């Protein structure tokens, strides 16, 4: 009785979609309360979305409406569960939660019946995954009733919605929104729309949450520094920062590596589609869509978490070196300029290096996966190509260094020019009282030519950089395809190689800047340690 | 500048940081009886269609499960005679739910499970019909529209009556139907600083309406100018006539309450007059006129105003001059 | 900023190099698309002649790229030269009362930075903007040619981007300047503490000054944080649309170019 | 210690030894319209099922008695065509009662007794349907939930305003919907002994709410601190500031009444403040703030309080010091 069990599955989705509509229509016609398992709930809901897409794929492969309707109904049921949970996060209730719990139990029952009747005789894996996900969501609901007040004894002892991010006027609410918007930044729609009309200012801007201030980051950093110095330096301050900023950085890094994996994965499903049509493809197309959106979302969340950790670190070490400025001795002009450079360039170097920290961990796995993937698509010839592109990464670094050198020289000349100007724009009446102005303008132009001369070499190096940027992508395909067929090709192979070439060219440039930033940050932290410990 | 309550009678102050404990939905039907008509009609049709589709699905399933859905001649009688597909099942659901009872498809005495589904279908249908009638009727006692028909003059003037400064404002009715026992609560708001150093952002204070021996309420047949006399005890008594037009921030609101005749509900109307809306030293034009055998009221001159040669000075200084004259 | 500033900037270069830059860029992008267009016909299977044509296109691409880069370099340097000389000459012939009226900071500052800023960043950023816009136009034209119908589906979404553009800039500029402002009194404050350090440690006013510095660093962080939040917003939304377009392109390619079109060399270019 | 009425607004005092003369049930529907929703829904389904089963039994019996129940072909026509067993009879009862009218089983013009049973079945059905709709609608005018949405600050403070001791308490609204003509009845209770040797266990006395020229009622838009001034005539005027926190037993309750707009019913809310809840010499933080073009109200500072350097002394001794200063 397969159709019978299909209908029995369709029923509970219908029940929930029908109870959701009155409440959703009343709610559709400023305190955020969060419950334990919220993030777990949303993660599991996205996994449900994915498995439901797979079930729809199965239903397309089989076709019999009644045989693939259960997926199309669970889709709206999960979306309506999301709508319910949004309506509960916005206003708490003990009853709406039970309304979810009933549906979870009934869906679990129907899935169990499906599993048994299948065991007695692709479907197997999908049904099992759905069973596991529904069970985990059930356990989450049981946790929620165990926490505060589903039925439990009389009073919830309810939390008292968090005043950190919800009390008196604050505008940057990142930690206090729905875990979907924590990814897609939906809370910025209101800000940006209001910003279009009225000019933004510090009165129109928010105030930083208690999760990120000078005091909070300074407290964590000084606690780590204390726990490290009680066990007694450059390595000490380093490990102190490391243990102080902890989980956020590694979380960003793992977001980043998973995104890198899915990005390396995209072109392979492209390849599969191209193969299938030349000789099971709509599924690959929708999977490509899903993988693209998920990969890019994870990449962006990674960027943001890293940036926020870096901003925390900048605030922390800034207020710390200001705290040190109070206890220093008078015997230690040049030190003042060194101090203000220690805040204007050294701290910015530290913070931008902390921006680029997760990229330094995620780059090697990216190039490794790239080379191993292209080898299995083009064979030995691939290896040759895989060399050429990689050879651009060290060369780039060299080029960059030359730029820096040039920059230094140019800056020198520029400074001198400014001096020869500051006089003329002060002795104005003196200058024009006898018209010696052209005589000084000749000298000013004499300086300018030297400045121009430096700029030629700088722009030549810039030109070489821009040239290599788009030359190596062409050269890779040239020396690879000519060196593969006519030396040693379905459209899929060539186009997958093209995609991988671009997906590998994009990260390669960043490794050079990462290396420069890392060495400069190491030097700047040695400097900060020498200063902070005088 | 910011206004307290708008001219139309709606409230301006936007609320922030409401610790919602859920009472906003806990008022389940006293919430939606507030709504507009399109939303309420939408949610009523959605209630009805939701219930109908739910039971149509369960009936489709029960006819499928009994096996009466499998087209076969003999050896059975369907629990519901003449049922073939989902469409006819949904037709049966709407046939029994909303109590039309077509009877082309007959539920039979062979299956007691169908008896149970019917005996719950009908009671839930009747309960949701009962609430969806009571709440729409509780709605049609929305008489705020009768709060719309009342009107006040756009700006209010002050004058000198009986040797004392006075302020005059108009009101009036717009239909034949009277409003029972209307009362006037006339209030003034101002950012005030106490002698104790306490500053309030807004300070409501009652200014009396001056009728016979006492009384808070009035009788509305024709447009009646409401007549208060500011005295040294009154809170408004201290201001100056040249500082009101531009700078000062003084909202004078009036709240007229009263129960309409036919529905019996108690409605009210609220309006504000700003420091830039009010003006000084004028007089309204007489509306009522002895016509052929009755009193004709002309609403064209309702907001009309004539100049009057009255002295212009502050009520404090005017009281000091009354002490001098 | 209007087109007049850029018009004067490029007219200081002259008619000699303007077209030499623009047409060379157009031709480089046309070669970069045509190589893949010919590879599309290369795929299905005169393989040797095909590979030789591929080699010819690959050589044309790199030669043209080198030419374009040298053009941008030479033009930028000439423009900087002429602009500096003209600025100096025009400042020389000014009346005395003009020099006395205008503060020294503004007159000196333009030469100190404007000149430096332009020389350091205008050529590279201009080259990058040109390459980006032409690559985007080329990609749109490719996914249009590959799918006759996909074109008609992509013009709606692109119009969406227009609405995403305005709302971004009118804020992204604003926040930007705010950042600059919160950076200026902070650093200066630091310096004030260093010089008059003895007076501040004598008055025992360390607490209030530490309070002021926490205030300033918070005002800096809120700005530098909203800026990265807005950049993330624009990034994610533009990316969601860039994924919608590839979804629609692949969905049209699998059916139109296989079922009825019966062409396989198309879907490759469009998807890639 | 024992509280008079609880914070939630429910009454605490438990009644003992009520000479029930039966009026508790004599209010038959004004009793059950008070009940919760599950109980009222239970008793409504039990009313309906009771009536249906009663008439299904009587119909089963009448078809049995006529002999039409005995399956036979010819020499008869059943009073109700196509009736076989009890199940089909109960199906006929629910078919005619709740007015679906399936018509598979036809009541015929051969037996007038069936006509009588139908003509009483339908009228009793209609009457019990009429009451079971009117009472559920009379229920959906439960607006006590709107008595739930009102809020008062947890504790009340006293201050010195205009050179005289004052007590300040907050109130406020939680929805867009206004409450018409709300009035304040502010009462104090205390175990009192008269000079005649009479001791009362509890003694309610009115303490005035101090508005303009008079008036018992207020206007609620934004949170308005209610402002009374205790004077030598007031009953609370005698206490001491150090004896209130721990020992004395003084409940100060406030009862705010008002009719909600949309339903028109008159609701109220009741709250108590104990001697240990109230505190001395403080000031609330200003809630209302001039935002962009409006007034923003922040309910986070609703219960917030700041210290104020005010003299601490008894109102009697403070009045004696005012006589001295
Ligand atoms: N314990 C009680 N509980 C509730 N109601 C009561 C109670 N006692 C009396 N009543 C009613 O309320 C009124 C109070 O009057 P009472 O104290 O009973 O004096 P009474 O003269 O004895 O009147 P009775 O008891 O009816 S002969 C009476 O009229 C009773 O009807
Ligand atoms: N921000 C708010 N919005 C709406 N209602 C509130 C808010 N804060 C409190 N309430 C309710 O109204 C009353 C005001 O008392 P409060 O200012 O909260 O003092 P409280 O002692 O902290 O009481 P709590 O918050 O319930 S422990 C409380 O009893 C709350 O139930």
């Amino acid at each position: 009785n397969g159709c019978f069990v299909d209908a029995l599955n369709v029923v509970p989705h219908v029940f929930l979609l029908f109870i959701t509509f009155p409440i959703l229509f009343i709610g559709w016609g400023s305190t955020w309360l969060h419950f334990p398992g919220h993030n777990l709930r949303w993660i599991l809901t996205f996994i449900l979305l994915f498995v439901l897409v797979c079930e729809i794929a199965e239903g397309i492969l089989s076709d019999h409406l009644h045989l693939y309707m259960p997926a199309g109904m669970a889709f709206m049921a999960a979306i309506t569960s999301v709508v319910y949970y949004h309506n509960i996060e916005t206003s708490n209730f003990p009853k709406l939660l039970i309304a979810l719990l009933i549906y979870w139990t009934l869906a679990f029952i129907t899935k169990t019946i499906k599993f048994v009747k299948f065991y007695d005789h692709l479907r197997f894996c999908l049904t099992g995954l759905l069973v596991i996900l529904y069970g985990m969501l059930l356990l989450v609901e049981v946790n929620v009733i165990r926490v505060r007040r589903y039925i439990f004894f009389k009073t919830p002892r309810e939390v008292k919605p968090p005043e950190d991010l919800q009390d008196l006027g604050v505008r940057f609410l990142q930690p206090f929104v729905n875990l979907l918007s924590k990814g897609t930044y939906w809370w910025m729609n209101a800000f940006i729309k209001t910003a279009h009309k009225k000019p933004i200012d510090l009165r129109a801007i928010g105030k930083l949450p208690i999760a990120m201030r000078a005091l909070t980051n300074y407290q964590r950093l000084c606690v780590a520094f204390d726990a490290q110095a009680r066990k007694d330096g450059a390595r000490a301050i380093w490990r102190a920062l490391c243990h102080a900023f902890g989980r956020r950085l590694i979380l960003s890094s793992t977001f980043r590596i998973l995104a890198d994996l899915l990005g390396f994965a995209g072109p392979l499903c492209i390849f599969g589609i191209v193969d299938h049509l030349g000789k099971n493809a709509y599924v690959l197309a929708v999977l490509l869509f899903l993988a693209l959106l998920l990969q890019r979302t994870f990449l962006q969340a990674s960027y943001y978490v890293a940036i926020e950790t870096g901003i925390n670190l900048r605030g922390a070490i800034q207020t710390k070196i200001y705290n040190k400025i109070m206890h220093l001795s008078t015997s230690n002009e040049m030190t003042a300029g060194q101090i203000c450079n220690l805040v204007a360039i050294d701290t910015n170097q530290l913070m931008w290096f902390f921006f680029l920290c997760p990229n330094l961990w995620a780059m090697p796995v990216q190039i490794i996966v790239g080379v191993i993937l292209l080898y299995y698509i083009l064979g030995v010839s691939a290896l040759i190509g895989a060399a050429v592109i990689i050879l651009l990464a060290p060369v780039q670094y060299f080029v960059a260094t030359k730029l820096s050198q040039a920059q230094r020289s140019t800056l020198e000349h520029s400074n001198e020019r400014l001096k020869q100007t500051n006089e003329m724009l002060r002795g104005m009446k003196l200058l024009k009282l006898y018209a010696w102005e052209s005589i000084f303008c000749s000298r000013v132009e004499v300086t300018r030519r030297k400045e121009m001369t430096s700029l030629r070499a700088f722009a030549v190096y810039t030109s070489i950089s821009i040239f290599m940027n788009t030359a190596i992508p062409i050269a890779a395909v040239l020396i690879t395809f000519v060196g593969h067929v006519s030396f040693f090709l379905s459209p899929s192979v060539a186009f997958a190689s093209l995609s991988l070439f671009h997906i590998l060219v994009t990260p390669l440039f960043l490794l050079s800047s990462v290396v420069r930033s890392t060495v400069k940050a190491l030097v700047s932290v040695q400097k900060l340690s020498e200063f902070l410990s005088s | 500048r910011a206004r307290f309550v708008s001219k139309k009678g709606n409230c301006n102050v936007a609320h922030k940081n409401i610790r919602e404990q859920g009472r906003f939905l806990q008022d389940v039907f006293t919430t939606l009886v507030d709504l507009k008509w399109p939303h309420t009609l939408l949610i009523f049709t959605m209630s009805f269609l939701c219930s109908w589709l739910l039971f149509a699905m369960v009936w489709w399933l029960i006819a499928f499960a009994h096996g009466d859905l499998a087209p076969g001649e003999g050896t059975n009688v369907p629990c519901v005679t003449s049922i073939h597909s989902f469409s006819s099942a949904f037709l049966f659901s709407i046939e029994v739910q909303v109590t039309i009872g077509f009877g082309g498809r007959m539920v039979t005495e062979e299956c007691p499970l169908a008896i149970l589904i019917l005996i719950v279908q009908n009671i839930v249908g009747l309960m949701i019909n009962a609430i969806m009638l009571g709440c729409i009727f509780m709605k049609t006692a929305q008489a705020h529209r009768r709060a719309e028909t009342l009107i006040f003059s756009k700006h209010a003037v002050i004058t000198l009556r009986h040797g004392r400064l006075c302020f005059m404002l108009r009101v009036g009715d717009l239909r034949k139907s009277m409003i029972i026992s209307a009362t006037i609560h006339m209030q003034v708001v101002r950012k005030t600083t106490s002698p104790e150093g306490e500053v309030v952002p807004l300070h409501q204070v009652d200014i009396p309406m001056e009728n016979g021996v006492g009384g808070n309420g009035i009788f509305l047949v024709a447009p009646l100018i409401i007549y208060h006399v500011i005295d040294s005890n009154s809170p408004l008594y201290d201001l100056a006539p040249s500082d009101l037009h531009h700078h000062q921030d003084l909202e004078i609101i009036v709240i007229l309450e009263g129960v309409v005749e036919t529905t019996g509900i108690t409605t009210q109307a609220r309006t504000s007059y700003l420091a830039d809306e009010i003006l000084w030293g004028q007089r309204f034009v007489p509306i009522v006129a002895e016509e052929d055998g009755r009193y004709s009221v002309d609403y064209s001159k309702f907001g009309n105003t004539i100049k009057v040669p009255t002295p212009l000075c502050t009520a404090r200084q005017l009281d000091e001059d009354r002490s001098l004259l | 900023i209007p087109w007049r500033a850029c018009t004067k900037y490029l007219s200081s270069a002259g008619i000699l190099l303007l077209s030499l830059l623009v047409f060379s860029q157009l031709l480089k992008h046309m070669v970069l698309v045509a190589i893949d267009y010919w590879l599309a016909k290369w795929t299905d299977s005169d393989q040797s002649v095909y590979a030789m044509v591929f080699t010819l296109l690959c050589s044309l691409g790199i030669v043209l790229c080198l030419v374009t880069s040298v053009t941008v370099e030479w033009t930028g340097l000439k423009v900087a030269k002429r602009l500096h000389r003209s600025l100096l000459n025009r400042i020389i012939l000014a009346p005395m009362r003009f020099f006395e009226t205008t503060p020294l900071g503004s007159i000196l500052n333009r030469f100190s930075s404007d000149c430096n800023t332009i020389d350091q960043h205008i050529p590279s950023t201009l080259e990058c903007l040109s390459r980006s816009t032409l690559l985007c136009v080329s990609a749109l034209t490719v996914i249009s040619y590959v799918t006759p119908v996909f074109l008609v589906a992509l013009l709606p979404l692109a119009v969406v981007c227009y609405f995403i553009q305005k709302y971004f800039r009118v804020a992204s500029r604003d926040l930007q300047q705010l950042d600059d402002t919160t950076q200026l009194p902070l650093l200066s404050h630091f310096a004030e503490t260093v010089e008059g350090l003895t007076t501040i440690r004598a008055f025992r006013y360390e607490a209030r000054f530490q309070q002021k510095l926490l205030e300033y660093t918070d005002s800096n962080n809120i700005a530098s944080l909203f800026l990265t939040a807005a950049n993330r917003w624009l990034e994610v939304r533009m990316e969601y649309i860039g994924a919608c377009v590839v979804l629609i392109a692949a969905a049209t390619s699998i059916s139109n170019s296989l079922h009825r079109e019966l062409s396989a060399g198309l879907v490759g270019l469009g998807l890639t």
